[PDB]
């Protein structure tokens, strides 16, 4: 499913809270680990609307650990609103305990079709937004710039007002470069996360002739 | 029942300064945006500023940036609009309003006028 | 003041069905779901009646509803009545410096 | 108990015209004179106009006479005040109130603000 | 605005008793017993606090208290509070096209 | 006591309605008259509660009855209902009045002739502080009826006439009312004659 977006989230925040996000505004996912089991239960309350139960999900992971996760109905998805939230175990103990705003826990969908083309010398790159997301306008990206034997990443440019091209200058010839690009959200009402890694392209370049 | 009353409204000279107010009372004042919302006589509405629940980012609008200072108290559930180097244009009737679902002003109140010169 | 574009004014007998559009850019309406529709009677402060497109606040009867397509919203009475004889904005989120851009108002007016 | 509204305020151009209205709730209307009190911003208070129970006979202080026209409806409970050819001293917020024992003025409206270029 | 003589400003610490005058001629004060006197917070409209002279209104402390003499009245507030800190105005019948002269108004502060 | 003020009212308006009358806006009185039996008065102030009046009775040529009502609710610019009920239950008279607008001073008082035309002076009602909106009214008349009536107005206290016929015994005479038009009523009786022989 979205195995990428929990794992890019994971890695920011740790294995240790509740961690929650939207992709598209319209939806919410909470998730957390465990050490392997255990039974728990999920309830939200959105406003000062009854409380309600959220139905949980179970998952394996390859550190040995185990998923739980709850998928809020859309119609529970509300902005600019407070919404609490509570993870409590079966034999009665509290373990997670959350006020969110889904507008401040935004972690949008990696950008897709990233393109490595020479300029004729530099190297232009170009993507797109993210998928079914038309706040285009409003996305900021981040570009890595790569390389092998332990050089890592060797530039990050920043990419504003959801423009999907850049121009990259200081790249050594003979060279195999990596790219890969992020995305976030530009405007400061909302709060979240830089998106998962685009699916990188890497390229060739050639040697000073 | 939810009830939003504004006040500190009046006449004011160019240039001038002018502290409006807005007492809430009705719900969990601590937990939402609080915004302000002005209409020109005759004309349309017009949004101003905006705060979060914490009043930790404050956001306006580009003609009354650097300008007006949006302010808030989670204790007197009292949400200020300080008004500095007024204009003309700025003579409107000033709305206190509360943000709820997707961005939506919920509960307003009555609204105080700020006069200024021309318009 | 920049505002999204609605129709002056609108009119309908009691019964019928009016609709007012509310056009923007694909920055504003044809990028977030925080559309939002107000009525206000002279005098009087701006009530909620729609919010995200098409939701409904309690209180708003069911004569009320709300579409979007493209950069377009749509507010809908089905049921006219006198008590509906108003004025109708739209809002939209339009950025962190716009919370709320506001349309240049259409007055209903309920014919005989 | 007591309540009255004022409206219609708001800018007019000098030699403009504008009309005040004066809702009224509370007690035995038609029984009471009725009159007008402005304050210039920053100003004392200055008696306008007032008017008899019935509406028979009107009286204006002497800067506003002839240009000012005061009036009361006895059954929707109203109180008016036109204004014509507006003068720049006339900037003032107009209350609305009910002469009671002694010539006083004993309840207030919220009053409304009229401004006129300076 | 022709209008009555008034004392600009006047001070006193809570629990004192400050009284404010109020002169005018012999075709107003003097004349009629129609003095009236009234007090007005910032923003706020004026309020009635004595009328006929002495006489007071239901919900208005005994602590105001109005007198005449001459051509001179003075309201007195006895004992002095931190809501009494506003505006006072006199009035007088001075005829059909003066029904109400007011005085030019009294800041009363309370220093604490 | 208030003869004079009584006699001018009944002479005005007659006996065939309730006669009121203030002379120092402090003040009121209610008296009408019959050609005997007996009568109730009752009076409500604004939203107080009716209150009856203590009548008094008197003889004239008929009888007259009259109530004057307590100082606390002689309130002018303000609604007072009058009723005047016969003691067989049924209704008399049902006024509703302002005590401002019934206002009959007292006569003035000293008045002298004198030659230069023929200067008339006189003084102000007795009592009565509102000397500069009184206005007046001189009377000439001789042995021919009243031959002028001239009106003297803002608060003049003098007054002096013109086209007087020589070797005539004219007689001076002068009333009060009040000037300023926020307040209604009659004039007051006539002031004690002054003669003068040109």
């Amino acid at each position: 499913p979205k195995f990428e977006s929990k794992a890019a989230l994971l890695a920011a925040r740790g294995p240790e809270e509740l961690l929650c996000f939207t992709e598209r505004l319209e939806d919410l996912v909470c998730f957390w680990e465990e050490a392997a089991p255990g039974q728990y239960s999920f309830s939200y309350q959105l406003e000062d609307e009854p409380w309600k139960l959220c139905r949980l999900h179970q998952a394996p992971t390859a550190r040995g650990a185990v998923r739980f996760w709850c998928s809020l109905p859309t119609a529970d998805t509300s902005s600019f609103v407070p919404l609490e939230l509570r993870v409590t175990a079966a034999s009665g103990a509290p373990r997670y305990h959350r006020v969110i705003h889904i507008n401040e826990v935004v972690l949008l969908d990696a950008p897709v079709g990233l393109v490595a083309r020479l300029a004729d010398g530099h190297v232009v790159l170009r993507w797109l937004p993210p998928p079914e997301t038309p706040m285009t306008s409003h996305i900021r990206y981040e570009v890595d710039v790569s390389a092998g034997q332990g050089a890592g990443s060797v530039q990050r440019v920043e990419i504003l007002e959801g423009r999907t091209e850049c121009v990259l200058s200081n790249l050594r010839g003979r060279t195999r470069y990596t790219f890969a690009v992020r995305a976030r959200m530009a405007e400061p009402s909302f709060g979240g996360f830089w998106s998962a890694w685009s699916e990188p392209v890497s390229l060739l370049t050639p040697s000073l002739d | 029942e939810v009830q939003l009353v504004e006040s500190g409204g009046g006449l004011v000279q160019p240039g001038g300064s002018l502290r409006l107010s807005c007492a809430v009372s009705g719900f969990t004042f601590s937990k939402y945006w609080m915004t302000w919302v002005r209409q020109a006589p005759g004309k349309g509405l017009e949004w101003v500023a905006n705060i979060k629940p914490d009043g930790s980012e404050k956001y306006y609008v580009e003609s009354v940036k650097g300008r007006f200072t949006i302010s808030r108290d989670n204790a007197k559930n009292s949400v200020y609009l300080q008004m500095n180097s007024v204009r003309a244009e700025d003579t409107a009737v000033y709305y206190c309003a509360r943000v709820s679902r997707g961005g939506s002003f919920s509960d307003w109140g009555q609204g105080t006028l700020v006069t200024v010169s021309s318009g | 003041q920049s505002a999204l574009t609605q129709p002056p004014s609108a009119s309908g007998s009691p019964g019928q069905s009016v609709t007012i559009s509310c056009t923007g850019t694909s920055s504003d309406v044809g990028a977030y779901n925080y559309v939002s529709w107000y009525q206000q009677h002279p005098g009087k402060a701006p009530k909620l009646m729609i919010y995200e497109v098409a939701r409904r606040p309690s209180g708003v009867p069911d004569r009320f509803s709300g579409s979007k397509s493209g950069n377009t919203a749509s507010l809908t009475v089905s049921g006219l009545q006198a008590e509906d004889e108003a004025d109708y904005y739209c809002s939209s989120y339009a950025g962190s410096n716009n919370f709320a851009v506001f349309g240049r108002g259409t007055k209903l007016t309920v014919l005989a």
